[PDB]
RNA sequence: GGGGGGAACCUGGGGAACUGAAACAUCUCAGUACCCAGAGGAGAGGAAAGAGAAAUCGACUCCCUGAGUAGCGGCGAGCGA
RNA sequence: CUGUUGGGAAGCAGCGCCAGAGAGGGUGAAAGCCCCGUAGGCGAAAGGUGGGGGGAUAGGUGAGGGUACCCGAGUACCCCGUGGUUCGUGGAGCCAUGGGGGAAUCUGGGCGGACCACCGCCUAAGGCUAAGUACUCCGGGUGACCGAUAGCGCACCAGUACCGUGAGGGAAAGGUGAAAAGAACCCCGGGAGGGGAGUGAAAUAGAGCCUGAAACCGUGGGCUUACAAGCAGUCACGGCCCCGAGGGGUUGUGGCGUGCCUAUUGAAGCAUGAGCCGGCGACUCACGGUCGUGGGCGAGCUUAAGCCGUUGAGGCGGAGGCGUAGGGAAACCGAGUCCGAACAGGGCGCAGCGGCCGCAAAGUCCGCGGCCGUGGACCCGAAACCGGGC
RNA sequence: GCUGGGGCUAGGAGUGAAAAGCUAACCGAGCCCGGAGAUAGCUGGUUCUCCCCGAAAUGACUUUAGGGUCAGCCUCAGGCG
RNA sequence: GGAUGACCCCAGGCGGUAGGGGAGCGUUCCCGAUGCCGAUGAAGGCCGACCCGCGAGGGCGGCUGGAGGUAAGGGAAGUGC
RNA sequence: ACCCGGUGAAAUUGAACUGGCCGUGAAGAUGCGGCCUACCCGUGGCAGGACGAAAAGACCCCGUGGAGCUUUACUGCAGCC
């Protein structure tokens, strides 16, 4: 049906492990059918580029690579501590995403 | 007593015979058949209960003897199974028959009938016959047997 | 393989 | 017997939980030390008249 | 499956109370004319058969 | 309204042989394998012209038991309420 | 949450916290508290179901007294030929029915094992009827189930490739890494392939990719061999090379020496099988029996199907079975019985250890083991027979 | 007479100027799938180690003779001594 | 002998096919296990002239390997070529 | 056919360090004994041996195996009376 995704495009997320474990940055591309997500700044790696239109003079460049998802925590936009994501039912109906620590809506 | 203590007794839990599996074990190639009859093929022999290698066998040379029976079967009539005085010996007051198929002596759906073997206790006996013997033991010692049909 | 050419016959030891 | 009671220690990896109707050898012996209602001990008392 | 008895035992045989096989003698059931008194009325008896053939029989008669 | 299909299961119409009987024909394998028709989510059966000895029971189906009993049988191998 | 090793922490350390949730799977290694979950709850406008709860409808229902009107016809019934039943012609009933004959309407008819009488049971020749039962294409749960020669034939684009006119037959083939970061660019080369550079913790992890055994092929080195007779080794001593009063490698001379398996009276045998290596490959299971054995209980022992509970908890259930008495074809009698006229003879039968309590035991239930019967029953192999199709 | 195209006849059946010839590269009874893991008293094969004991190739009977039943001979357990 | 494998002493037996019997090794799996061993390196591989065992085997060490393995005591079998 | 360049099979194969004679041996020995002979490895040729290869001997016997055929063998069935 879908992929849980407790973390959005566009939304500051902490890197919680690995070799860039503390890292924070924005969400900038999530990858459901891979459970991963894309961090500015984060995961850099080097690739070789061919000779070519668009890449000459050619040799390398720097790309952001994909993170598991499950390693990444969002920073929550009220007390700017990292979080789970609770639900929280507006009296509208709707349900927003909500940090557990105090109780902001992460949206 | 935990469960690393748990143990058999020593011989309850033998191993198994397995032949075919080698020659240290003196059991292994032809697996303690021998060599090359019926009897080391699968199969096997016929019944060695009854066959004896072509010959009238030796049941089969015996007489038969008695009314086997015939269609439609067995006749129905009046069974008795006998209970003898030692074994009403641990019994007061009364006995009859529904009170000695709870006591295992006597059989469901057989008559009852007591047999002289023991000693008479003075004793209400209800039942469907009795013996020559159990009678004269039953009444010279102050029993009451009570013939029912 | 699938098909077996026949074998020669043998001498006939008669 | 009672159930508000095994709900609140089902969960720890020292205790084994259990309904006396239930009372089996494996689980006293899989166990260190045995703990029982007195209703549960009337119930084990009476299974082994 | 349960074993089935072996009805033809059943009919020649008995099994004694302490587990001897007890059968008819054979040898009278015609050309009788001929034979003595010591003859067919010694044979008008049981016997016991023999002890490795008698255990035989009693396989055959499983429930008895 | 029918027609055709559906893995097994079900009922009906037909229906082998190897094999076993240490040969073989009655017997066995077996009303099995299989062919055909029909049916359905089940089918079949079913409300006594019953059982069978109890002066009893109370439709049918299915499980346990009765029982490898009663019996059947070149009274053989076996079959079997 | 923090620190620490580390490419990476979930490992280790320190201080906490949740639990009706410590089933399980993930995340760079080993996480209750990071992720997906789990316990516990919640949820349908629409379609399907609805055996439960409610309502409706169809439908249903008395006595005597008279009367003798009806009560299922090519039917019952008898006979001939068969089938079904445990019943194979048997003393052969019953139920069924192809052929012939052929009724009656309750004072009628059928049945209780030929038949007859008596006492009984039941009302044929029209139909329908849920539930408890079977199965698994399908969805879900769970394994003292498999783990790529296994498990389905198929983990993979398989009922395919391929074979066959056709019915039909019927494979092989999984795995880089945490992440493509899947190697820009330079060098030799037509390419392929390689050498550098670069990525990675690791590149004999480089895609002909995890681990990477063996047969088999090669390169390098140590010892050795061109006067020598050999199931190839073994024992001895000596030489050389290696490792540090010893050991390893090699083998020059001397001694001894008829492969393995299978089958056989007897094989090195010139009798069988095997090129060599890897993997697959043959005494089991169920029910019954018979001994033995470890326990429980013991003139007693034990439950089956089910029912309740549990959700890897157990209990109920005594129907029934084995045992407590044997003898006889049986009637029958019974510690006796059978043959017999017999009080005759004979056959088959009958009777714990201590100090009222204790040990033990008839027996029976369960476990285990050997062996037996039934099944394909230790595994592989016919030539054939039969059915339905092509 | 030979030959193309279109057709009919088949498994205990066809067709055969007759050879048991031919019926899809082996026909004294086609091929496939199934019964089926037919049956095989025959041949072959049967996988770790150590310790104790240790046979027989005879008799009787057998549509039996290279297979069996009983006995003889081996082994284990318990008893007697 | 000491006191019922606690080790010692003396004496004797110990060729072996079919076959009987005994005691053990190892493989897969379950309980032991919410445990314990494990990146300071699991299983598997390759060596070893070392240690234990009569033996089947088990250790230990080095290399390889890179994520699993699993004790004492028991339980069950698709268990050794 | 032979030599050089290119491409490159096969049945078979326990392993082999694979000689003669006279003996021996399961009765026809490269493999055992005693002698005799014999430096190491190939290439083109011949076919005496390797009881050479191939095909689980068709003959023959054995199996209470099979199939075709026959008849005044047995017992049935069709068909016909
Ligand atoms: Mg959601
Ligand atoms: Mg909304
Ligand atoms: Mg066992
Ligand atoms: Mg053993
Ligand atoms: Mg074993
Ligand atoms: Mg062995
Ligand atoms: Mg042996
Ligand atoms: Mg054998
Ligand atoms: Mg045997
Ligand atoms: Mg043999
Ligand atoms: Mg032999
Ligand atoms: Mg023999
Ligand atoms: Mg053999
Ligand atoms: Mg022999
Ligand atoms: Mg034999
Ligand atoms: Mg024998
Ligand atoms: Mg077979
Ligand atoms: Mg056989
Ligand atoms: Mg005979
Ligand atoms: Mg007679
Ligand atoms: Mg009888
Ligand atoms: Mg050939
Ligand atoms: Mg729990
Ligand atoms: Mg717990
Ligand atoms: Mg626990
Ligand atoms: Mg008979
Ligand atoms: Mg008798
Ligand atoms: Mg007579
Ligand atoms: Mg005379
Ligand atoms: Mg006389
Ligand atoms: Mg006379
Ligand atoms: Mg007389
Ligand atoms: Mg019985
Ligand atoms: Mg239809
Ligand atoms: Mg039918
Ligand atoms: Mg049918
Ligand atoms: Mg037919
Ligand atoms: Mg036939
Ligand atoms: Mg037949
Ligand atoms: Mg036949
Ligand atoms: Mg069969
Ligand atoms: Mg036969
Ligand atoms: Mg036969
Ligand atoms: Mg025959
Ligand atoms: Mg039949
Ligand atoms: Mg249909
Ligand atoms: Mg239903
Ligand atoms: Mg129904
Ligand atoms: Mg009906
Ligand atoms: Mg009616
Ligand atoms: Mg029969
Ligand atoms: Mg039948
Ligand atoms: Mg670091
Ligand atoms: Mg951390
Ligand atoms: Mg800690
Ligand atoms: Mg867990
Ligand atoms: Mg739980
Ligand atoms: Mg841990
Ligand atoms: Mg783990
Ligand atoms: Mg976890
Ligand atoms: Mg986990
Ligand atoms: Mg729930
Ligand atoms: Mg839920
Ligand atoms: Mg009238
Ligand atoms: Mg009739
Ligand atoms: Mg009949
Ligand atoms: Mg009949
Ligand atoms: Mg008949
Ligand atoms: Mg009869
Ligand atoms: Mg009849
Ligand atoms: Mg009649
Ligand atoms: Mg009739
Ligand atoms: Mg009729
Ligand atoms: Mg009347
Ligand atoms: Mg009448
Ligand atoms: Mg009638
Ligand atoms: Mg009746
Ligand atoms: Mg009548
Ligand atoms: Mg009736
Ligand atoms: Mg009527
Ligand atoms: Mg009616
Ligand atoms: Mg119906
Ligand atoms: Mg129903
Ligand atoms: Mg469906
Ligand atoms: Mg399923
Ligand atoms: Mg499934
Ligand atoms: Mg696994
Ligand atoms: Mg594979
Ligand atoms: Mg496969
Ligand atoms: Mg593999
Ligand atoms: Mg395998
Ligand atoms: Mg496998
Ligand atoms: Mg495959
Ligand atoms: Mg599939
Ligand atoms: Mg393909
Ligand atoms: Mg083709
Ligand atoms: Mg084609
Ligand atoms: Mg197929
Ligand atoms: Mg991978
Ligand atoms: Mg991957
Ligand atoms: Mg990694
Ligand atoms: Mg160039
Ligand atoms: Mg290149
Ligand atoms: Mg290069
Ligand atoms: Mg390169
Ligand atoms: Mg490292
Ligand atoms: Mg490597
Ligand atoms: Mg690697
Ligand atoms: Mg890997
Ligand atoms: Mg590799
Ligand atoms: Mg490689
Ligand atoms: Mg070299
Ligand atoms: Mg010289
Ligand atoms: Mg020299
Ligand atoms: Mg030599
Ligand atoms: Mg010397
Ligand atoms: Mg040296
Ligand atoms: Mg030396
Ligand atoms: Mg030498
Ligand atoms: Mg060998
Ligand atoms: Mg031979
Ligand atoms: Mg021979
Ligand atoms: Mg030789
Ligand atoms: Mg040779
Ligand atoms: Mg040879
Ligand atoms: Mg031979
Ligand atoms: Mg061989
Ligand atoms: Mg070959
Ligand atoms: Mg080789
Ligand atoms: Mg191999
Ligand atoms: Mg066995
Ligand atoms: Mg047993
Ligand atoms: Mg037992
Ligand atoms: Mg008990
Ligand atoms: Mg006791
Ligand atoms: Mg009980
Ligand atoms: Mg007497
Ligand atoms: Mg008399
Ligand atoms: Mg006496
Ligand atoms: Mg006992
Ligand atoms: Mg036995
Ligand atoms: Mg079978
Ligand atoms: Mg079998
Ligand atoms: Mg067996
Ligand atoms: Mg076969
Ligand atoms: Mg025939
Ligand atoms: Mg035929
Ligand atoms: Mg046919
Ligand atoms: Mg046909
Ligand atoms: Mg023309
Ligand atoms: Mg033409
Ligand atoms: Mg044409
Ligand atoms: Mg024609
Ligand atoms: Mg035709
Ligand atoms: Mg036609
Ligand atoms: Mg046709
Ligand atoms: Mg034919
Ligand atoms: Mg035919
Ligand atoms: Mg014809
Ligand atoms: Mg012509
Ligand atoms: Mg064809
Ligand atoms: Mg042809
Ligand atoms: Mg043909
Ligand atoms: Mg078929
Ligand atoms: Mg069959
Ligand atoms: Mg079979
Ligand atoms: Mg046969
Ligand atoms: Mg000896
Ligand atoms: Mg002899
Ligand atoms: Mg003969
Ligand atoms: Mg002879
Ligand atoms: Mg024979
Ligand atoms: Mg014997
Ligand atoms: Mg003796
Ligand atoms: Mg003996
Ligand atoms: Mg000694
Ligand atoms: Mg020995
Ligand atoms: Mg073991
Ligand atoms: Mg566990
Ligand atoms: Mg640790
Ligand atoms: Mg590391
Ligand atoms: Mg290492
Ligand atoms: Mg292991
Ligand atoms: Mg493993
Ligand atoms: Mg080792
Ligand atoms: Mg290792
Ligand atoms: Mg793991
Ligand atoms: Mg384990
Ligand atoms: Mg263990
Ligand atoms: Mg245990
Ligand atoms: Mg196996
Ligand atoms: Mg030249
Ligand atoms: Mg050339
Ligand atoms: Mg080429
Ligand atoms: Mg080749
Ligand atoms: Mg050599
Ligand atoms: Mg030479
Ligand atoms: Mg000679
Ligand atoms: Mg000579
Ligand atoms: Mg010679
Ligand atoms: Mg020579
Ligand atoms: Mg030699
Ligand atoms: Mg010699
Ligand atoms: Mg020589
Ligand atoms: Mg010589
Ligand atoms: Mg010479
Ligand atoms: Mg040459
Ligand atoms: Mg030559
Ligand atoms: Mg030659
Ligand atoms: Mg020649
Ligand atoms: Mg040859
Ligand atoms: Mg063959
Ligand atoms: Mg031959
Ligand atoms: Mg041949
Ligand atoms: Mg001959
Ligand atoms: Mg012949
Ligand atoms: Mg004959
Ligand atoms: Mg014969
Ligand atoms: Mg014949
Ligand atoms: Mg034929
Ligand atoms: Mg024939
Ligand atoms: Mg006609
Ligand atoms: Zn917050």
């Amino acid at each position: 049906m879908r992929v849980k995704m407790h973390v959005k495009k566009g939304d500051t997320v902490l890197v919680a492990s690995g070799k860039y474990k503390g890292r924070v940055g924005k969400v900038k591309e999530v990858l459901p059918k891979k459970y991963a997500v894309i961090v500015e700044g984060v995961n850099i790696v080097k690739k070789a580029v061919r000779v070519s239109p668009k890449y000459p003079q050619g040799g390398f460049i720097e790309k952001e690579a994909p993170l598991h998802a499950s390693k990444v925590r969002p920073i929550c936009p009220a007390c700017g501590k990292p979080t789970r994501v609770r639900k929280k039912f507006l009296e509208n109906g709707k349900k927003i995403r909500v940090c557990a620590k105090c109780g902001g809506a992460l949206d | 007593m935990k469960l690393s203590d748990l143990r058999p007794n020593p011989g309850a839990n033998k191993r198994r015979k397995r032949v075919g599996r080698g020659p240290g074990s003196g059991h292994g190639k032809t697996a303690t058949r021998g060599h090359k009859g019926q009897k080391s093929r699968s199969g096997g022999l016929k019944d060695p209960r009854r066959f004896e290698g072509g010959r009238s066998t030796t049941l089969m040379r015996l007489p038969k003897r008695g009314m086997q029976g015939q269609v439609p079967g067995e006749i129905k009539r009046p069974r008795y199974q006998g209970v003898n005085l030692k074994d009403l010996a641990r019994f007061e007051g009364e006995v009859t028959p529904e009170l000695l198929v709870r006591a295992g002596l006597l059989k469901k759906g057989y008559r009852l009938k007591i047999l002289g073997e023991g000693e008479a206790k003075p004793l209400k006996v209800v039942a469907h016959a009795f013996s020559k013997s159990a009678l004269e033991k039953l009444k010279a010692a102050g029993g009451e047997p009570v013939l029912l049909e | 393989p699938v098909y077996i050419p026949q074998p020669r016959p043998p001498h006939p030891r008669l | 017997g009672n159930e508000l009671v095994r709900r609140a220690a089902r969960n720890l990896p020292w205790v084994v939980t259990l309904a006396p109707e239930g009372l089996n050898v494996y689980d006293i012996v899989r166990t260190e030390r045995l703990v029982m209602d007195l209703d549960a001990w009337e119930v084990f008392q009476n299974r082994i008249g | 499956p349960k074993m089935k008895t072996h009805k033809g035992a059943k009919k020649r045989v008995k099994i004694t109370a302490s587990g001897k096989v007890v059968a008819m003698k054979t040898g009278k059931r015609h050309l009788n004319w001929q034979k003595s008194g010591k003859e067919i009325r010694q044979k008008g008896r049981k016997f016991v058969l023999a002890k490795p053939e008698a255990e035989r029989i009693k396989l055959l008669l499983p429930y008895e």
